[PDB]
RNA sequence: ACGACCAGGGCUACACACGUGCUACAAUGGCGCAUACAAAGAGAAGCGACCUCGCGAGAGCAAGCGGACCUCAUAAAGUGCGUCGUAGUCCGGAUUGGAGUCUGCAACUCGACUCCAUGAAGUCGGAAUCGCUAGUAAUCGUGGAUCAGAAUGCCACGGUG
RNA sequence: GGGUGAUUAGCUCAGCUGGGAGAGCACCUCCCUACAAGGAGGGGGUCGGCGGUUCGAUCCCGUCAUCACCCACCA
RNA sequence: UCCUCCUAAAGAGUAACGGAGGAGCACGAAGGUUGGCUAAUCCUGGUCGGACAUCAGGAGGUUAGUGCAAUGGCAUAAGCC
């Protein structure tokens, strides 16, 4: 139990602790499941040591677990000058991408008195 | 103890003699390794916490204590025999027994490494850490409703520059700076 | 790149930005269209933006990039 | 000259209260998987099959038919077998990141679409206001016009009760 | 200068043998028909100041500040 | 009324409706004894810890703790254990 979903919840579906977790969403999931060769349906394979746990490298080519953010969180540093708009909308939160303020705009603004 | 032949080759005995040196006195030595956990949490109600030290003596060569509290003058209105930690030190023989598994060989889930090395090191064992981030892995009774339990290490060595000591690391599944 | 393939300049820009480089102790270009396109490997020169009311002299970066003339400088305070 | 020509700009510039809508708040529901029963329209570099590349938007190669025939074109709700253990959740999806696909002088401001991650509210709505006496209140799916790209509004059509 | 009380929401005021910040009005916003009433929601607190003790003082205790009530006497 | 410091001029004695404060009890443990040990505060490193208790070290060493005001001592530790 618990060999890569890290919740308690052991006797249930292959999505429960094996989705939307360090990288991995539906699609990253069945790289591995596919990987390994097992079965998904009802429960995940009742599985050992050395059977999933060596084949991380075949699903291993996107950001990771300890490598989730690390390089982006120094790289997004790169833009900070008040006259570059880009800059201004990383130093203070911001939608880089541009929004409306005047009508809808009420989950950025969040809750109104 | 059965495992303490080791210490002749894998750590320190290249500083020994990249100094010409003939006695395990003349380089540095552990004094003592203390595990402690912490009990001054505030968050929920204090139920599972002693079974928490359960956890620890798991893994430790001496049991958990009560222990008690040296001031008073804290907002959580205390009496001075308050349990404030686990008192959880090692010396000599069951020191020999912990890194009979814990720290050198205990976890097959090694990291692809990035830099993530020992820091801050000045001359007495000057490097403390805690654990971070889950990945699961077997413990006992751990198919238990409670969050998942670590441990925070501390360390005394008989050294004067930890830099130059740094071979009394090598053993350990943790890397040092370059 | 993603808005139909390669970026244009407008030929009223074109026919003045490298002769701003090497801009001559004369003034430096005026702009009226804030929609002119600027390329990343522009450096060293100096232009004057129009905003509707005043004119804004920029010098142009290392750090300024693929922009509009509304988006590389803040030609309004504005709010 | 507040006339008229000429070029750039404004009409989603922001503060606060909405009128009418909409995905919902979970199980009169979702998730997975198979599956029945349609009308009305559009089609002269059109509609574009079969197949293929690309994670994918889309695009390549080229039949069929100039269209009761071909093509847009796998109706959905419903129906059958598993699953959820009632909790802001396997729910739900504003967000958040890196890069694309399509169009147009124009996409900062101010467009439609996509891939893999990533993430917060929402617990049936205060006084009150509105709809129907039966194919009636309610609800599911397909087209068309304007038109470079862009509607959830407009106009037709069929399903359930 | 002195005695006795007060100090908390804009106003009127609870909480006073040790922490839990609150009620009715008022204001703003909203519902009905024109203005109220009636029914809901919301905003905002050095809880006056300095010390004593205590983990902690709107509270207890001493002492300031500002206001009311009664005094400030013999010649 | 009982106590700390000054008032007080370095003997002894000592005044003031002289100047600053505490006490009205507390602990059978906070007493007895043998044996052992060494705190604060700051900084660096451990955060799942919401001003302050808390783990290891460097700096320091009755500056912490010593039941109370205040005075003074305490490593021989009267300190904590």
């Amino acid at each position: 139990a618990r060999i890569a979903g890290i919740n308690i919840p052991d006797h249930k579906h292959a999505v429960i602790a094996l989705t939307s977790i360090y990288g991995v969403g539906k699609t990253r999931s069945k790289a591995i499941l596919a990987a390994a060769g097992i079965a998904e349906d009802v429960k995940i394979s009742e599985l050992s040591e050395g059977q999933i746990d060596t084949l991380r490298d075949e699903v291993a080519k996107f950001v990771v677990e300890g490598d989730l953010r690390r390089e982006i969180s120094m790289s997004i540093k790169r833009l900070m000058d008040l006259g570059c708009y880009r800059g201004l909308r990383h130093r203070r939160g911001l939608p880089v991408r541009g929004q409306r303020t005047k009508t809808n705009a009420r989950t950025r603004k969040g809750p109104r008195k | 103890a059965k495992l303490h032949d080791y210490y002749k080759d894998e750590v320190v005995k290249k500083l020994m003699t990249e100094f010409n040196y003939n006695s395990v006195m003349q380089v540095p030595r552990v004094e003592k390794i203390t595990l402690n956990m912490g009990v001054g949490e505030a968050i929920a109600d204090k139920k599972l916490l002693d079974n928490a030290a359960a956890d620890l003596a798991a893994i430790s060569g001496q049991k958990p204590l009560i222990t008690k509290a040296r001031k008073s003058v804290a907002g959580f209105k205390i009496r001075q025999g308050y349990p404030i930690g686990c008192k959880v030190t090692l010396r000599g023989e069951r020191m020999w027994e912990f890194f009979e598994r814990l720290i050198t060989i205990a976890v097959p889930r090694i990291r692809d490494f990035r830099g993530l090395s020992a820091k801050s090191f000045d001359g007495r064992g000057n490097y403390s850490m805690g654990v971070r981030e889950q990945i699961i892995f077997p413990e006992i009774d751990y198919d238990k409703v409670d969050r998942v339990r670590g441990l925070d290490i501390t360390i005394t060595t008989t050294a004067k520059s930890d830099e130059e000591g740094r071979a009394l690391l090598a053993a350990f599944d943790f890397p040092f700076r370059k | 790149r993603s808005l139909k393939k390669g970026p244009f300049i407008d030929l009223h820009l074109l026919k003045k930005v490298e002769k701003a480089v090497e801009s001559g102790d004369k003034k430096p270009l005026r702009t009226w269209s804030r929609r002119s396109t600027i390329f990343p490997n522009m450096i060293g020169l100096t232009i004057a933006v129009h905003n509707g009311r005043q004119h804004v002299p920029v010098f142009v970066t290392d750090e300024m990039v693929g922009h509009k003339l509304g988006e590389f400088a803040p030609t309004r305070t504005y709010r």
